[PDB]
């Protein structure tokens, strides 16, 4: 039985002595609500549909159906579209279904009912039902000709069904299609770091925490937490993401003004030694203290918490998002050198950082840290202890990245930052 | 509080690895700022520091706790571009190593991006930050100027055997030995410069073997330091055993 | 001066050159493979996002002379040659001669100072309204045409065409713009060159289908109508649509699916005769609607489709019954509905401007043919044709699509032969009747508007016939590295 | 011996590279026995060896699309092999592969016990077909061919329900493909280098059939895996990966000497003399292998100079250690643990490993070796380049295949994971020589390999 | 699973891993494996989880909880949780060496993760893997 305390974005106490078994993705009600909202919610770019109907550009990248432009007025009449799409997406009368128009009508947010999620085998019910409801509204209540209907449909859907993705469509949610899963249960890992930092309004404690929420829900869905491994994952979820006993924020406030990676390592090894987690196994010649782990899930929790703390200290110093290609790597490498114990995830997050450095600093097409998710082929290996740091780095940036939050995630950010349990993940998961 | 021991080993190369990780390095020579900026190569020497976004006091920051808790570097507070310094280190007893410069830059400097190749070692930071990091690397015993010379591309020579006067085989020569002391004119990028930068006198071969951080069967064999092989075996046994079952 | 066969030697439609049906297959004739190789090895990446990352994040000056340097660096680097100094292995020059890169811009002022040996200009390759449409479509943007080796795509697959591109793009930027050869700028450039600004004609397919991406299931009908450049060089819209019919029936019904009857959909001229008759019929009836022009078109109503499609099919039925010249093959009676449906579809699209009008004409054609003769194609023929008439003007999830975005990965069109080429021709005919510069993708009209291609995309059926009699030279052959 | 420049060894510049990947991508194996069970049970026709023979002359000459170009397509034939000698002799000697003839007695006994009494046909479609589009229509091509050959040879009409039952029993009931479909990003179809597992490439090469020294068999699979997986699936950058200048051979023979010195002959063939795999044994052999190779590099500086980049130093030390540990224990994951210990010992000895990402597969390497989590645990015989760790970056997979072969070659097994693949490529009529792959690239870099799939006869000069 | 462990035929059609035969009786004490797998699959005690044994102990029927369906985005976390629970029950009841853990794993999981499907693992659900869907929402119509 492990009983952590919970601290918020600013290191104030939220809920004390919580059992870390209650923080499970399969046991915590708030994580269940968060992932059901990620399943049931989808975003509509009404201005995108209007541009597709007018200019004829739809169905993918650099495509335009020329000659059949439909001069419609979607942004101006956005509110009536919102009640009409709410009428066609709901199952019963006002069950849990909401359609909210935002930002003066350029966008829509569609919450599918909870019943449609439990009526299908996965999460794409929300995407398909929302896209079809929008298509049916813009056809029936703006008066589309019989032969003009497929243009109005492919203004909303993409090249679907010819491409298995709605490519060029104006309807998408946070989760992508299940055919785009690298593994089994990877559906809660198709969530790029720009989406997480856009959702939490570029908070760095909150983006890391909510990516921990998504990553450990994905890990439990993989069947990678059964028996004692469940405790091994939940200890890291408490310590790294969910700010257990204020450890990460305490280390950051200790190493804010002058701190480097080395001072973060000194703080975590002092905390590990003084808490009785690790002890001196043997002492070599020249007095090199060889260390052993009394609790290996807890030592991995400390190495994960130190990984996120070192991400904070090494990215806030430069105000750059690119440092977590190397911050994770060299934190875990100096941590292996310092104690003799293996780093976080027994080298898995170090390997993830190794490959992340190569695709974020070379001719191989990886790009900036803003586009990396748990389903990415490079960063999938660590069991949810790497991508929180990537989302924190993206939220911590100050404009040195062109593949930025706004350009690839403005729609998702401005629609999903309207939800309280998405801007404030720790306060939801703690419950205060 | 916790006195970091940084590395295992009672040998000399364990001590030199600890000296490179800790930063308790002695200064052997001096490079001025005007020609150091010249040989970095991202700027006109003795000019204004450029920008890639407006400074943080002007364009503001989000409401972040990490931003309000981590004080950004002076080189980032002015919104400088992120530019780089990189080196190549010989395998014939160079004082530094591509990992161990990365360890040096990680422990001793705020907000850097150390990157280790087999022959390259890069530090990427803001302008005023990488200038200090490269300055501390160049003026100390950590860089032997005959051995650990600045390349920015076409870096071959980490594993190529040295010349008869103890310098790497460079396919484009930044650094030349003649006149006694080592001198260099170009930047790390392969473009020439008008000014000549003296570095200093190179270390001798025995002093290079004393100051190095490479286990070499010529000088300090890796096989005879059982203290560090025990470290490798312990961390590997822990990795394998806890990847089977973490108990 | 005597002889017997049991098979009719097919003359390629519109040409005097003739090939028996068992060397118009994609194994014997070489251009059948070469056109698909040119579809494979080609990808297009966009330069503006890469240029502005070089601009703001390095402080580097982007200018026409640096761009000329960057394209000469890339055009050296592309044929598998070393441009950044690591001791890499170079692909041999004699195996790799079909590699080049060429830009086209929406800004003519920028297009002037870039070296004309690396520029495909919109003005020199299009007419005035064509160029105005394409410059207005792509914006003032800079794109570039990537063509990787034919030997590389021939050896491994067509999914390496975007990856060899992004791997040899980034080395070119590094060598011509003096980056670090590995730093945080190169990731931005090479992710622009691989998933941000990359556009490729072949898309990904579901895993239940046992093929991969950049395979002709992903190549949409509008994409293939944009690949073939008959609309660029000729004015008669029926000729454009039937050239697309021939190219589609070759690349869709013979390669993407393996009794090889469907060669006859572009052989012996039945398809043409019917299309020229009903374009004359539309010009006589609907006040010259099917001539080139935008406002002369009739609105796509149901009765217009009914009249045009019914009249075209009764003309085809009367032609066949009057001279069953193309009949009497051992597995006869199929490729008898395909040509009638293609004629009716092109006829419906050339009058209305709507491609789904052409589809509805196609399915009306199959119904009229079936209930005139009491038989419809071979065994597996009217899965889609019996489905299709209700699937064209729908807007459901897996049903609603314009022809223009449709392709062989469409659910009805996945597994049956003899259908997709007529769909490509219909999607072309919807726009060639109004003289559009492009149908769906304006990038691929420009990208394949180039004469250095070993294939000739001006007339695909002329090239099929030209290769069918062995004066076509392909590109991906291992000429030197094998013994003699 | 005949070694040449690395320039004419790159895979596009080398014929035999291309022809062995074409041979692997054009071959499929189809089960034949339960189609005969359908024919016996509900077609009323008694299958005989004469009917089998007539089926073979129908199917072997039908490959070029007959009832394509006869001349172009020639590298096409269907052969049979059975694990049941009761009908293996009545079959014609021009369409049969005897497991007894091509193998030794105990290897053939293991093959027959693995497959039982079943009959399997080995199908090789033309190379031009596999070069035109991807090699994912080998299944569908051979499917239509064997369907046409049932309908022709056994005299049924087309279009019957019993013919439909035979149709499913023929081709999509027991189909053995080289690889399977691929996940999200690199979503290729079957019979691609991503799906070709390490046991499959161990079984495809046939040195285990024709040699008794497990070191040569292991290093042979190392060379074939390096070229195929790295250059084709991931390419390049010093492409001649660990099959030139024989440092890896020297380290492997030294390791066999060390194992047969310390342990009681544990590296020779036979499963009786195999030491059980503990961490101490892995640590001992892996550290001794790595320290020997490092001392060879640091002792001979010209070899430290010739391998100029750290990636190939790390790969040749790790592969030698991995094949050593696999021979000593008979366990393939022991070989993987030796590989990753060699990586870590090399890194700490020299303070430098590889090129930014040459350590992705290695830091999460040693921890994933003995795991039994879902996407983390797998025997090295079943692993391949589709494995989550090994998916995307060069320089590793060849040693990974050679380790699995070294495990199932140190104990003298007949096959690594498939006997169907082992017998299927045990026919010498292939253009490639799978018995000795690394000699064939010496022939393919000296312009002495004559592949098929060329289109010279149908194009002008 | 017992035949896979003793013979070595695991992870696909024709695959045989020789020399690593792990001789064990699984069908003889299938009740014990049943309560152990009920312990490892379940989220909490007395939930909507029931694994019951078939005649002769030759098979058992894992039903994952409703919460492991609610807490996952798709349907077949049940397959992975059941396969991992059976694998760890086999490991806990051998006392196997950890260098023979992967054999006892791929006897249950098949050739996954190398193959996109399990492909030979004895843990088998009714619906196919979500990557083996035809379109958006066709995973629930894959019952022959």
């Amino acid at each position: 039985s492990d009983t952590v305390d919970i601290y918020d974005d600013r290191g104030k106490l939220l809920e004390s002595n919580v059992d870390i078994m209650s923080l499970a993705p399969t046991r915590n009600a708030a994580i269940k609500k968060i992932i059901l909202d990620t399943k049931r919610s989808v975003a509509v770019s009404l201005a995108g549909i209007q541009g597709a109907l007018a200019s004829g550009k739809m169905g993918g990248k650099g495509r335009q159906i020329l000659g059949r432009g439909l001069n419609y007025d979607l942004v101006g009449n956005a509110d009536a579209i919102a009640e009409n799409v709410k009428n066609l997406v709901q199952v019963d009368e006002g069950d849990d279904t909401s359609v909210k128009v935002i930002k003066g009508g350029k966008s829509l947010l569609i919450q599918a009912p909870s019943s449609r999620i439990a009526a299908g085998a996965d999460y794409m019910s929300a995407t398909t039902v929302g896209a079809a409801a929008v298509t049916q509204t813009i056809i029936d209540m703006f008066g589309t000709d019989m032969y003009d209907a497929p243009i109005a449909k492919s203004a909303v859907w993409g090249s679907y069904p010819q491409t298995m993705d709605l490519m060029g469509g104006n309807v998408q949610g946070v989760l992508s299609i299940p055919q785009n899963n690298e593994g089994l249960g990877f559906s809660l890992r198709n969530i790029m770091a720009n989406h997480i930092a856009a959702i939490t309004s570029r908070g760095a404690m909150n983006a890391a925490a909510l990516s921990s929420i998504y990553e450990q829900s994905g890990i439990f869905e993989m069947g990678g937490a059964v028996g004692m491994f469940e405790r091994h994952q939940l200890l890291g979820l408490a310590c790294q993401g969910l700010n257990a006993n204020n450890v990460v924020y305490d280390i950051v406030k200790e190493n804010g003004k002058d701190g480097t990676i080395g001072t973060v390592i000194e703080s975590i090894v002092g905390r590990a030694v003084e808490d009785g987690v690790i002890s001196v196994d043997k002492t070599a010649p020249s007095g090199y203290k060889f260390y052993k782990a009394n609790d290996v899930p807890m030592w991995n929790a400390y190495a994960a918490a130190g990984t996120l703390a070192a991400t904070f200290v090494n990215c806030g110093a430069g105000r750059a998002a690119q440092n977590v290609s190397s911050t994770l790597l060299y934190f875990n490498d100096i941590l292996e050198k310092e104690t003799g114990l293996p780093g976080c995830d027994y080298g898995k997050v170090q390997g993830v950082a190794v490959g992340f450095s190569f695709f974020s600093h070379s001719i191989y097409g990886g790009g900036g840290p803003g586009v990396f998710n748990g389903n990415h082929v490079v960063t999938r290996h660590s069991r949810g202890f790497a991508i929180p740091c990537v989302c924190a780095a993206v939220a911590l940036d100050a404009g040195t990245q062109m593949f930025t939050i706004e350009s690839t995630s403005g729609l998702i950010g401005d629609v999903f930052g309207s939800i309280e349990e998405f801007r404030q993940p720790i306060k939801a998961v703690a419950g205060a | 509080a916790y006195e970091a021991q940084y590395y295992p080993g009672a040998t000399s190369v364990g001590a030199n690895r600890r000296k490179h990780m800790s930063g308790k390095l002695e200064k052997l020579r001096e490079i001025s700022d005007e020609d150091l900026t010249a040989v970095l190569g991202h700027r006109a020497p003795g000019s204004d520091y450029p920008s890639t976004h407006p400074p943080l006091a002007e364009m503001g920051e989000p409401a972040c706790s990490i931003r309000e808790a981590v004080a950004a570097t002076p080189g980032a507070a002015a919104g400088d571009r992120v530019r780089y310094v990189q080196f190549a280190d010989s395998m014939y007893n160079a004082p530094a190593t591509p990992y161990f410069r990365s360890y040096f830059a990680a422990i001793n400097f705020r907000g850097v991006d150390p990157g280790t190749l087999s022959g390259r070692q890069i530090v990427e930071a803001r302008e005023r930050d990488m200038e200090q990091c490269a300055k501390v690397q160049m003026e100390t015993e950590m860089t032997d100027p005959a051995l650990a010379g600045m390349r920015g591309a076409t870096v071959h020579g980490h594993s190529v055997r040295l010349q008869e006067d103890g310098v790497m085989f460079d396919m484009l020569d930044r650094r030349r030995l003649e006149g006694g002391v080592i001198i260099m004119d170009k930047d790390q990028v392969a473009i020439p410069l008008d000014r000549k930068v003296n570095l200093g006198k190179p270390m001798s071969s025995e002093e290079a073997a004393k100051r190095t951080t490479i286990y070499r069967v010529d000088n300090v064999a890796f096989r005879d330091d059982a203290e560090v092989i025990e470290w490798v075996h312990r961390v590997f046994d822990q990795r394998t055993s806890y990847g089977f079952q973490p108990k | 001066p005597l002889g017997q066969r049991a098979i009719t030697p097919y003359t390629i439609s519109g040409t005097d050159i003739v090939a028996e049906p068992d060397d118009l297959h994609y194994v014997n004739n070489a251009a059948m493979q070469q056109m698909w190789d040119d579809i494979r090895r080609t990808c297009i990446v966009g330069l503006d996002m890469a240029h502005e990352t070089l601009e703001k994040r390095l402080g580097k000056e982007v200018t026409p002379e640096t761009i000329n340097h960057y394209l000469e660096t890339l055009n050296h680097a592309m044929p598998g040659a070393a441009v950044v100094q690591e001791m890499m292995v170079e692909t041999h020059p004699a195996l790799v001669d079909d590699c080049y890169v060429k830009i086209f811009t929406g800004d003519d002022e920028l297009a002037d100072e870039i070296d004309k040996q690396y520029v495909i200009n919109v003005n020199k390759m299009f007419s005035e309204e064509q160029a105005a449409q394409i410059k207005a479509s792509i914006g003032k943007t800079t794109w570039q045409a990537i063509h990787i080796p034919t030997i590389v795509s021939r050896t491994t697959d067509g999914a390496q065409t975007s990856r060899w591109a992004a791997m040899q793009i980034g080395m070119s930027f590094i060598s011509a713009y003096a980056m670090c050869a590995g730093e945080a700028a190169v990731a931005d450039l090479s992710f622009a060159a691989k998933h941000a600004a990359l556009v490729s004609m072949g898309e990904m397919l579901p895993a239940r289908r046992a093929r991969g991406p950049n395979e002709p299931g992903g190549l949409s009908f509008g994409h293939l109508s944009d690949i073939v450049q008959t609309s660029r060089v000729s004015k008669d819209p029926a000729k454009i649509a039937l050239e697309v019919v021939g190219a589609g029936c070759m690349l869709y019904d013979q390669i993407w699916l393996g009794t090889q009857y469907a060669t006859a959909a572009y052989t012996d001229d039945i398809l043409d005769n019917n299309t020229y008759y009903d374009v004359d019929y539309i010009n006589d009836k609907y006040n010259g609607a099917a001539n080139l022009g935008t406002d002369n078109k009739v609105k796509a109503t149901l009765d217009v489709v009914k009249d045009i499609a019914t009249e075209s099919t009764l003309y085809g039925i009367e032609t066949y019954e009057k001279f069953p010249t193309a009949l009497e093959d051992h597995f006869g009676g199929s490729q008898r509905a395909t040509v009638l449906a293609a004629a009716s579809g092109v006829a419906c699209a050339l009058a209305t401007g709507n491609a789904n009008a052409g589809l509805s004409g196609w399915y009306l054609s199959m119904y009229v043919h079936k209930e005139a003769w009491g038989r419809l194609g071979f065994f597996g023929f009217d899965l889609q044709d019996q489905c299709g008439a209700t699937n064209v003007l729908s807007y459901q999830g897996d049903e609603g699509l314009p022809d223009e975005l449709r392709g062989p990965n469409y659910p009805n069109y996945a597994m049956n032969v003899g259908h997709q080429g007529g769909y490509a021709g219909i999607a072309q005919a919807a726009h060639s009747g109004r003289g559009d510069a492009f149908t769906v993708n304006p990038l691929l009209k420009v990208c394949f508007a180039d004469e250095l291609m070993p294939f000739n995309f001006a007339e695909p059926r002329r090239e099929f016939g030209r290769g069918a009699i062995r004066e076509f030279m392909p590109a991906g052959e291992r000429s030197l590295v094998i013994p003699a």
